[PDB]
């Protein structure tokens, strides 16, 4: 069965529109769920004693929208209080309701399709034994599939995709390899490297599949305690060519870092 | 609620429909599609003791209630996690002859060790609602204290 | 004629909101367009053999939202199926309909503002003789002008615009830098330098404009076979300064990785 | 005290929903101030003379949508036009209008919560002494707290948080430390290096904690017009570690780049 709601209704009764219905297209629309917030304090809201009035805030909790005007909700002193947005949908008359907890006491009920009482934090109040110190509004997730920007402006930090991997090259050398967002790669020289020719291939293990770059990437090291240089040829192919100077029985310890990119 | 036209969020009349924005009367939701699934159990005063006739719907999920405070907060929950679905389990809070039971047929099944010993925190029923956890029908009869009558 | 509709009717008839206005409205606060949807799977789809039923699927598709309670769609035996969202605003009592096609027949036919019938997929469903595979749903598309955000995390991969540059920096050096988001560079050294001093301008071309770096970047290489390295100065005008050992008329192959940020 | 909007009203009385409430409402979904607007040319504008034809262009300013719909804005000649929708909701038969000016004139005006004429500027058309030579549209800004997404397509370029150090690590060798995303760090070699042996700790300033990496980093630089390395490692307590050859009481000039994660 297919219920449609944004469409003409011919006789005034075709596609009537629930709350439910509107706040499932609404959560949809800015990407959340049951367990984050839209709120936007157009007047700062004012605190006095131990009290927290909100002078003008209105929040999107489960895609219900509601506002709250010189709304004061009582707090406990000297403690961190987490204040709650609690919809409970029986309570026709007034179904949004205020709550300052001891701590985050988010459910993530679905109220739109199923029943329950929702409960979601959006404000992080700090008191003292006279009245409050510190406040911290609760982050606002916007969960996306895929984007199209143009350009971007970064105030905090982005997590990308991070893979390591330990490449025991050969002759006493160690390659720690470091891929973030599957493209810039950082590898660290470990190990002391013995017997080898110039323009000869490594003896030991080869570099994996995920790891290996386009076109052959010349990464400089360096031996420890020195004056003298090295650097490795990573072949496409994950073959690692040495191009340094020809090593005798004596070990000599590798060191250094060298960045490149897969694609 | 019933559905009003120009009072209801609807694109009626002149095609492709139309709902205007006026001051008091504007667009208010007409409900939420299917509304049969709210149901409140409301307790408004304090009780201090109940007899609850639960009929469980699944097997091995925990069955029995929860009780919910004014900010929808649980502070207790008789629950019991059977093998089997019992035809129905007679539970009595009474602290005098406390009776926790599962029944199968004519044969009666002590539901104590089973209980979630967590959840049930106390007895004393506060002001809020409560909540049916796996179960599909359920009968309570409330006794509740008055000092001078 | 300017059209007005978040605004007030005090006769009630001044400004009326249709379904394609909304439409619009509702497309435009999520960035979509008419080939790509909203989707959101409140309980997982069940599948009974070649049958898929959609349990409770919401979907905004066009900027206008329906929902999908117990809804099953007929699939082809040992194939991959497209299920398609088809939308046909002539037919008043259904404009909703759904399809499992062979191919993805997405037409991104504008609804609200022309006349037609607009296909999007947003389910791919995989099926062998018997019964249901695998199933892959298509990705939710969200164009931005510009986003200011706090805080991000990426599970698959950003696409940054990437530019290549082969300067043939003189004496016997070739250059390969590879610029990634206008900032980072990574340079590949590459040829065979000969007849250079210390402190010395190379010969040959210059960089180029958008590879230049705002202050000088020493860059450190390394010739090929030997232990001995070498370092060039990229000052902000693009010219490249040489600062190894003075090189005579016997050329060595120079290789090596180096990285600079241009802001 | 709690105003409820997305809720039943089991009288058809209790939640009406007003313009300005969905003003509200849309705004906080979209991620929108007073100072932007979400623009959509459904059709091209038409320019004739010093004149714009908007023929099918969606605005949505301060959460209130509206179309203009074969609406022509007059241009000044020679000129750079900002073009504006002004929204003055006391002016109740056509609260909207166009207009055409000589500078950037948004004012932000909170319409919803307040008095007064909202200006918001959503083109810039340039001018000969004849007609339209160029078309530029004003940025649709997406302020959004936090982000969870799979992929994303970036045509121009991400501003990450930049941070910058300066290190007088002793002996006369100088780093100089550039942090993007507080992760990638690049260290440019500088000063000139005297009276230090292998494996000794440098005689100056340590790393400071935002720029110290979680593991040891070893950073290949180089001497200036000579054929010889050095290496250095910054320890996760800040120190640096010389390991390069022991060097006498006159000083070598120290050169390079050097990359690492702190991450």
């Amino acid at each position: 069965t297919i219920k449609n709601f944004t469409f003409f209704s011919p006789n005034s009764t075709e596609f009537p529109v629930g709350s439910n219905n509107d706040g499932k297209l609404y959560m949809m629309l800015t990407g959340m769920d049951y367990r984050t917030i839209r709120r936007k304090d157009w007047s700062s809201p004012l605190n006095t004693a131990l009290n927290v009035q909100y002078t003008n805030t209105s929040i999107i909790a489960g895609g219900r929208y509601f506002e709250l005007l010189n709304e004061t909700v009582a707090l406990k002193g000297d403690s961190v209080n987490y204040i709650h947005a609690n919809i409970d949908l029986t309570q026709t008359a007034n179904p949004v309701s205020l709550s300052a907890e001891t701590a985050n006491n988010s459910n993530g009920v679905d109220i739109n399709n199923g029943s329950g009482v929702l409960k979601v934090c959006f404000d992080i109040v700090t008191t003292s034994g006279t009245g409050v110190t510190s406040t911290k509004p609760i982050v606002q997730t916007s969960t996306l599939d895929s984007i199209s920007v143009n350009d971007m402006t970064v105030s905090g930090s982005i997590d990308v995709p991070v893979q390591t991997l330990t490449v025991e090259a050969g002759n006493g050398l160690q390659l720690q390899l470091t891929k973030k967002n599957n493209d810039l790669v950082i590898v660290r020289f470990f190990g002391s490297v013995s017997n080898i020719q110039k323009g000869w291939n490594m003896s030991g293990t080869w570099v994996d599949r995920p790891f290996r770059p386009a076109a052959v990437q010349s990464l400089v090291g360096h031996f420890a305690g020195r004056d003298t240089s090295f650097h490795i040829d990573i072949n496409p192919n994950g073959s690692i060519t040495w191009w340094g100077a020809n090593i005798d029985k004596t070990p000599i310890a590798t060191r250094g870092n060298g960045s490149y990119f897969i694609k | 609620g019933k559905v009003i036209a120009g009072m209801s969020k609807i694109y009626g009349g002149t095609a492709p429909g139309n709902y205007k924005y006026i001051k008091g009367t504007s667009y208010t939701y007409y409900g939420e599609s299917d509304i049969d699934r709210l149901s409140r159990w409301d307790i408004k005063e304090e009780i201090f003791s109940f007899m609850g006739i639960l009929y469980p719907k699944l097997p091995k999920t925990p069955a029995g209630v929860r009780f919910l405070d004014d900010i929808g907060n649980e502070y207790t929950a008789i629950v019991f996690k059977t093998e089997q679905v019992q035809d129905y389990i007679l539970i009595n809070t009474d602290v005098n002859d406390e009776t926790y039971q599962g029944w199968k047929g004519t044969t009666a099944l002590n539901l104590f060790p089973v209980m979630d010993f967590e959840r049930y925190r106390t007895r004393i029923i506060e002001k809020g609602q409560m909540e049916l956890i796996n179960l599909s029908k359920a009968e309570f009869k409330i006794k509740r204290k008055a000092d001078f009558v």
